[PDB]
RNA sequence: AAAGACCAGGC
DNA sequence: GTAAGCTAGTATTGACGATACTTGAG
DNA sequence: CTCAAGTATCGTAGCCTGGTCATTAC
């Protein structure tokens, strides 16, 4: 979710670059998919399904 | 009734007389049916599932984009098992009018069996075909009876 | 929309169907699987001795679905051979995991 | 001095440095800019003075003085604003300059006379000096006409500075500028069985040639047949000359007596339709052979013309064919703009005189001269000819040709580059031509014989070679410096014979003779190599015709070559990277035209041809510079069939998606496409090393395997990798612009309702930046006041996110708006692709990564093609490129274990000097691979080792602009 | 415009290796030796760095 | 607040009517619509 | 110029998009068995052995 | 509206 | 009213079928 | 007093679909 972009690159370029950066994932076997989580709506930080950056 | 132009690709794992049709094409072309006995429940299921696009009782074309009585015209969308007929634009393709059975997919092309390249003299390097959709019932009988692949199996040139 | 990956619909995960022309013969249809499960189940059924036919097939290479066909002798049945293959595969995977954990703890 | 001690690699390095200096000094669009610059600096004044003065009589005379042009400016306020071409593009204006002339009328002030369009990067452009408004990828050479970019296509005409010998009635013809200058000598029967006689068609009047001989001043028949100089024998020639004598005597009674023949040509000229306003003596001094002084010289030139006809008759001379390019001149912007401006200047003067002639009858009451001359005639005529394409006919009056002005394409920078380097032979009915559609051997080095269209314009439209130059007119006099090399005068006695001497001809005009011709030519060429003769001067020695021809006119095609005898002057020099001027000034290089090259032995580029045997006078810089700019960069281009090279270099490289621009914020094109990550190839041709440009290539380096894939790549289909596409291979951005205009009633506004679908619109009638517009929405709201509006709606397949909204206005009161929509596409299942060897195809299947067949390092393909495509298309170079590229991206395993492991790596694949297959396979063997180019692979679905070895390697692939979702239609 | 985060074919992280490769080229290395010292072994990963065109610098000037 | 900028200098005009399309501080006739403040959501795919 | 954004990171697998794959390259190879018949190896002179190797 | 003119894809 | 200033006045890339005219002589 | 004929012209000569522009005011 992009608020300000004044660079010479467009937003899909930046989002596709951000999608491919590897994060540390040791929790991934213990958390659940977002199609299965009922404790939230997505759309923010919520444990077992989502992290906010 | 309707016509459609699209790029062709191949598919060797479906049947020879089958053609795959993109969903963007399929959900905007209609077939017309006259509602009467032996198809009240089968067409009622379709109108309940919002698969019939339009309607006309009598002549005043009321849209649906109503219960069924026997005697009006339902316009439903193309689904699996219908009959279209295919033609590459006949620049030299003098005898290439073929009748094929429809299945629907999600991609952007029209898929045909690779055995049907030489009856159409087409290849997969950018060629487009025209599909035509028969609306009248006697036209459906003529298309199914003269131009099917098993009917046209032995050539008439050689 | 990218959600129809591993979830099936209201169908069963596995559906059994015992064919009529040949006896001691069946075809198990498995939803949301592909070459990974089908190939090891096929090559584990060939290790069995009361199995005369074992083979798997995707009905179409763009569908996430397989069909597994077993023909057995009269000393066993298709369902026993299927379940024996699956249990043997679990015990082999457990043995492999214990060996790998031992070697990883050894290397440090 | 031997050239062996200079060495071959030194000479290759010098050839690369010299071509690099050429491209630094000239560029690729010098032939447009030089022609426009010559028209502005010289040709404009020549038009306005050659037009002449005039006097209206019902007296009042007018005279045109000198002409001035000033830079393009804007008078929006009463300030003078600088006018740049991007202002002209965005405001839908024409980018033009004002012309002023100062008149002198007597029965004196400066009057504005019109606006002439300005070529970008010329001497009138305001961008000549990371400026605001410029792209880095751009050179000049185009025009901005009503907001649109246009280019000139060069027009080919026949050379009229020579004689032309036909054979349909056996004609020989002299042409010139004036239509009253045409001179024809015909050999025919004007009637039994008459002997063939000689006739003159001068000023639309058939005259016997013997009468014209005695009219010009000859005294005897023996000195007249000395002027013809039969070379003896040939009884048909003697029969024709005695028949022409006794036919001359059968028309005038004793024409040989004083002024009888001259009185005869008086009464023969004067009786025609529209006789000239002159006596015959001034008619001869005006319209007979302009450039010669005495009537003695005109008699000598007529004898030379008759000798040429009789030599063609006997089979000792050939007839001229118009496919040999030594008989052709090429017309660019100056030659076309002069011809166009003469028409509308005459139309201005004609409606000036019939406007002055009323008020002059009407007492002085004469106005200032700015009233009697309308300036919009020239201004409207030039812009109408630019915006419609209809130029003027070269020689027909009142006619209009059509293939002159084209549109500039901006799909990639290579399409713009090759749209500026074209040449055309226009023909009457397209479909019945001679050898016009074919390569002639006089195209060598100057036009590409591999790349051409394939539609109706096949062969009729040509492309310039890489080192090709179009000459320009030399303004200094050159005839007085010819005497210093051993040329003598042409005397006036018509009684002295000139046997053994060679004739010299300067632009077709006979100006002298020379005794020794193999010293005259070799001294002129030596004085040209030391910069005291002009560099664009063509000298041709002709042994059979006994003739020396010299050309200094515009429109000749030149190219540079090494001069072998001056080639030893490099050793003693210093190998700092040269200028082209310094190599020209030392005689190492020369510019050579088509006719001079017929006297040249040129070694074939290869220094190994030059230095193994020295029987040569020149040598090429490289053989691949024989091809055009899109054909010289193709790897192994002499290894493929010619239809495939034509497909790649004329069609597929103009449709590739790559680079677009470096300043997209001021480009409101209809379509703009661009890759996310453009790459360059792995191989290095000579032209790509010399131009140093990356925007010649538009595509990606995909790893290709040659294998069957479940029957999904038959009939020229391809299979792609899903995971390579998700990581951004062949990912494309696309921007489309939607434009609308109003007068400054209909206006821009919110339309106050949802008749279409209005969600993102503001009060002004345009959406916000970043809106997500859908098919069926309203992109531009033109609310007609109090309703009944005409808005612009997106069609059934037009989507996107709003990138910018631009609002512009005009100078004549008109408002424009442009809205741009951004889309991002990865390849779908009917998108079109092609390699660099003409193997086009469609994407037919997208496969998962773990289903692909893999190598012992885990490399999977990105693209899989069918092996049935190779034995049938005749493109073997695609296998040799992939085997070369794999050898240059692999690590050298260091079996030797030395320092310079990567020193002897082969990476060029230049056309006509490709590496041999032993070098490519030795490079693959040093990298640890099989020489045949294939490798063992494991099956991806089952894990088994596959029985067949598979050819794999990187190929440069291109994503073309034909996409599947744009071809879907339903009626 | 900028170097891609991962190799197209295999998926190895290469997006933090461009300035190091330019620094090694600036100290008079061959391209093969500049890729050897930086850890790239498969030719699919090496052709990502040998063939990259760095268009971001030209985009930064022309606005 | 729909405001425009000048593509030559950068002066932020505020057009609300339909008189002409022109700057004040330059006199040139090219203006851009300014990007206001709002959040747009994308997939990182 | 300025960049300002907020991201949501979730769990997924490489079959859905290649950004969720943890392997830059996983592969195996068959182990080979090589026999050289030494009774036919003596028949070769050593420059022919170098030519073979 | 109607024709010209251009370009592309096929045959 | 534009006929396409007057514009040449034959004086330069097309080339065949298809129809229509000014001879001698039975 | 008409056939043939030797020119004398006429007129079509690749064709079809797409997308596009730019269209004299007097
Ligand atoms: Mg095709
Ligand atoms: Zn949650
Ligand atoms: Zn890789
Ligand atoms: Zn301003």
């Amino acid at each position: 979710e992009i608020e300000v972009n004044s660079s010479v690159l467009n937003d899909e370029f930046i989002a596709h670059r951000l999608g491919l950066i590897p994060l540390t994932s040791e929790r991934a076997m213990s958390m659940r998919f977002s199609r299965d989580c009922d404790a939230c709506d997505g759309d923010g930080q919520c444990e077992f399904c989502s992290v906010e950056f | 009734g309707f016509s459609s132009r699209s790029v062709i690709t191949g598919d060797a794992f479906r049947n020879v007389n089958e053609v795959g049709i993109p969903m963007e094409i399929a959900h905007r072309i209609t077939f017309e049916e006259r509602v009467s006995v032996h198809n009240i429940g089968y067409l009622q299921e379709l109108v309940d599932n919002k698969m019939c696009l339009s309607y006309t009782q009598g002549s005043t074309t009321y849209s649906l984009r109503t219960v069924l009585k026997p005697g009006q015209i339902v316009h439903r969308r193309v689904m699996d098992g219908d009959v279209v007929f295919i033609n590459r634009p006949p620049t030299t393709h003098k005898h290439s009018l073929q009748a094929l059975r429809v299945y629907v997919h999600e991609d952007n092309t029209v898929k045909i069996n690779p055995l049907m390249c030489g009856p159409l003299s087409a290849d997969f390097d950018g060629d487009c075909v025209h599909l035509f959709y028969p609306q009248s019932l006697t036209a459906k009988a003529e298309v199914l009876e003269l131009f099917s692949v098993d009917k046209q199996l032995r050539s008439s040139h050689t | 929309r990218y959600e129809r990956f591993v979830v099936p619909e209201g169908t069963k995960k596995v559906s059994y169907e015992r064919d009529t022309k040949i006896i001691n013969a069946a075809s198990f249809t498995i939803e949301r699987e592909d070459h990974t499960i089908g190939n090891i189940v096929r090559m584990q059924l060939h290790r069995d001795e009361n199995v005369l036919f074992a083979g798997y097939q995707l009905p179409h290479p763009l569908k996430y679905k397989i069909i597994v066909r077993i023909h057995t002798t009269s000393q066993s049945s298709p369902m026993q051979a299927y379940n024996q293959a699956i249990n043997d595969l679990d015990k082999e995977l457990d043995f492999l995991k214990s060996q790998f954990e031992a070697e990883v703890a050894k290397f440090s | 001095v031997d050239l062996r001690d200079l060495g071959e690699p030194f000479l290759q390095s010098f050839c690369k440095k010299a071509a690099t200096s050429f491209f630094d000094e000239y560029g690729l669009v010098s032939h447009q800019l030089n022609s426009y610059n010559f028209f502005i600096e010289h040709g404009l004044q020549s038009v306005f003075e050659s037009s002449g003065e005039m006097l209206v009589e019902p007296y009042a005379t007018v005279k045109f003085g000198e002409v001035s042009v000033d830079k393009p400016t804007l008078y929006s306020d009463d300030k003078e604003l600088v006018f740049l071409p991007w202002h002209a593009r965005l405001q839908n204006m024409t980018y033009s300059a004002r012309m002023k002339v100062n008149v002198d009328v007597e029965v004196t002030q400066d009057i504005p006379i019109g606006r002439i369009p300005v070529m970008v990067k010329s001497v009138l452009c305001n961008t000549t000096e990371y400026r605001k408004g410029e792209c880095a990828f751009d050179q000049g050479g185009y025009f901005v006409i009503k907001g649109a970019e246009k280019v000139f296509i060069a027009q080919e005409q026949i050379c009229t500075k020579r004689l032309w010998i036909s054979n349909s009635p056996w004609t020989v013809s002299y042409r010139s500028e004036t239509k009253r200058n045409r001179f024809i000598v015909r050999l025919s029967e004007n009637q039994k069985r008459k002997e063939k006689v000689l006739t003159v068609y001068f000023l639309s009047t058939e005259i016997p040639v013997w009468v014209l001989f005695f009219a010009l001043g000859v005294a005897s028949d023996k000195e007249a047949v000395d002027l013809i100089a039969f070379d003896g024998g040939d009884a048909s020639i003697t029969n024709s000359v005695v028949a022409s004598i006794q036919e001359a005597d059968s028309v005038c009674e004793d024409f040989r007596h004083g002024r009888n023949a001259l009185a005869y040509v008086e009464q023969q000229i004067k009786g025609t339709k529209f006789p000239p306003g002159e006596s015959v003596d001034e008619c001869l001094s005006l319209y007979l052979f302009p450039g010669l002084k005495s009537l003695t010289q005109k008699a000598r030139f007529l004898g030379y013309m008759v000798k040429c006809l009789f030599s063609a008759y006997a089979g000792k001379r050939k007839c001229e064919n118009r496919d040999n390019f030594r008989n052709k001149r090429i017309e660019l912007a100056g030659e076309l703009l002069e011809r166009e401006l003469r028409v509308h200047l005459a139309h201005a003067r004609r409606t000036m005189t019939k406007a002055m002639q009323r008020h002059l009858t009407g007492d002085g009451d004469l106005k200032p001269i700015e009233h009697y001359l309308d300036a919009s005639i020239i201004t409207n005529g030039l812009s109408r000819a630019f915006s419609t394409g209809a130029w003027c006919h070269p020689f027909r009056k009142m006619e209009r040709v059509s293939g002159v002005v084209a549109n500039l394409g901006r799909a990639n920078p290579l399409q713009s580059l090759i749209d500026l380097r074209r040449t055309r032979q226009q023909v009457l009915y397209t479909g019945r031509v001679g050898d016009a559609r074919y390569p002639h051997p006089s195209h060598w080095g100057r036009l590409c014989f591999l790349s051409t269209p394939d539609g109706e314009n096949c062969g009729l439209v040509k492309n310039l070679s890489l080192l090709g130059l179009v000459s320009t007119q030399i303004m200094e006099p050159v005839v007085e410096e010819l005497f210093d090399s051993g040329m003598e005068e042409l005397m006036d006695d018509t009684s002295t014979p000139l046997s053994g001497k060679h004739k010299v001809l300067l632009n077709g005009d006979w100006v002298g003779v020379c005794s020794d011709s193999d010293y005259f030519v070799a001294d002129l060429k030596s004085r040209r190599r030391q910069s005291e003769l002009p560099r664009q001067m063509e000298i041709k020695l002709d042994k059979d015709d006994k003739e020396v021809r010299i050309f200094t006119d515009a429109g000749r095609l030149l190219r540079p070559l090494l001069v072998v005898e001056n080639l030893h002057k490099l050793k003693q020099s210093k190998p700092s990277k040269y200028t082209f001027e310094h190599l020209l000034d030392q005689g190492i290089l020369e510019l050579i035209g088509i006719e001079e090259e017929e006297d040249c032995t040129t070694a074939w580029g290869t220094k190994q041809l030059l230095k193994q045997q020295k029987s040569y006078t020149h040598c090429e810089l490289d053989l691949s510079f024989l091809l055009g700019v899109s054909c010289a960069i193709v790897p192994f281009a002499n290894h493929d069939h010619g239809r495939r090279v034509l497909y790649q270099s004329q069609k597929h490289c103009q449709q590739a998606i790559g680079f677009c621009s470096t300043n997209p914020n001021i480009r409101c094109d209809t379509l703009s496409q661009q890759l996310f990550y453009p790459q360059r190839p792995l191989f290095k041709t000579m032209a790509s090393e010399c131009l140093q440009k990356d925007v010649l290539f538009n595509g990606q380096n995909a790893i290709v395997a040659v294998n069957v894939h479940l029957g999904f790549n038959q009939e020229d289909s391809i299979v792609m990798n899903k995971a390579s596409l998700e990581r951004g291979m062949f990912r494309s951005e696309q921007i489309r612009s939607y434009k609308a205009d109003v007068d400054s009633v209909v206006q821009f506004g919110k339309t106050h309702s949802k008749i279409g679908r209005v969600d993102s619109l503001d009060d002004d009638g345009f959406p916000f930046v970043g809106a997500n517009m859908h098919s069926g929405d309203i992109v531009i709201g033109r609310c007609t006041e109090s309703g009944t509006d005409h808005s612009v709606k997106l069609k059934h397949t037009e989507r996107g996110i709003v990138q910018k909204v631009v609002l512009s206005s005009n100078d004549d009161g008109k408002n424009y708006a442009t809205v741009s929509l951004r889309q991002v596409r990865s390849p779908c299942l009917g998108d079109k692709f092609s390699s660099m060897h003409g193997q086009k195809g469609v994407l037919g299947y997208i496969e998962e990564q773990e289903n692909f067949a893999f190598t012992n390092q885990g490399i999977v393909p990105d693209i899989v093609i069918n092996p049935h495509a190779f034995p049938s298309r005749q493109t073997p170079g695609q296998l040799l490129e992939a085997a070369l590229s794999k050898g240059i991206a692999c690590p050298m395993q260091k079996k030797k274990g030395k320092s310079d492991a990567y020193s002897k790596v082969t990476r060029h694949a230049t056309p006509f000097s490709t590496p041999s297959v032993d070098d490519i396979t030795d490079q693959l063997h040093r990298a640890g691979f099989s020489r045949s180019g294939n490798e063992r692979v494991y099956n991806g679905r089952t894990g088994e080792m596959m029985r067949s070895l598979i050819f794999m390697g990187p190929n440069f692939y291109q994503r073309l602009i034909h996409m599947s979702e744009d071809k879907v239609k339903f009626r | 415009m900028i170097i891609p985060v991962r190799c197209f074919t295999c998926g190895k992280v290469i997006g933090n290796k461009w300035d190091t490769y330019l620094d090694l080229l600036q100290a008079d290395y061959t391209e093969g030796d500049a890729l050897d010292a930086i850890g790239l072994v498969r030719y699919c990963c090496r052709r990502m760095l040998m063939t990259h065109v760095d268009l971001i610098e030209k985009l930064l000037n022309y606005n | 607040p729909v405001t425009y900028v000048c593509g030559d200098c950068g002066q932020e005009n505020t057009l609300k009517s339909g008189d002409v399309i022109q700057c004040r501080e330059c006199g040139y006739r090219i203006l851009y619509k300014k990007r206001t403040r709002r959040v747009v959501q994308y997939e990182a795919r | 110029q300025e960049l300002k954004l907020r991201a949501i990171a979730r769990k997924g697998i490489g079959k859905d998009h290649a950004k969720w794959s943890p392997a830059a390259t996983v592969t195996f190879m068959y182990e080979p068995d090589i026999i050289i018949n030494e009774d036919m190896m003596d028949t070769l002179t050593d420059d022919e052995k170098i030519d073979l190797i």
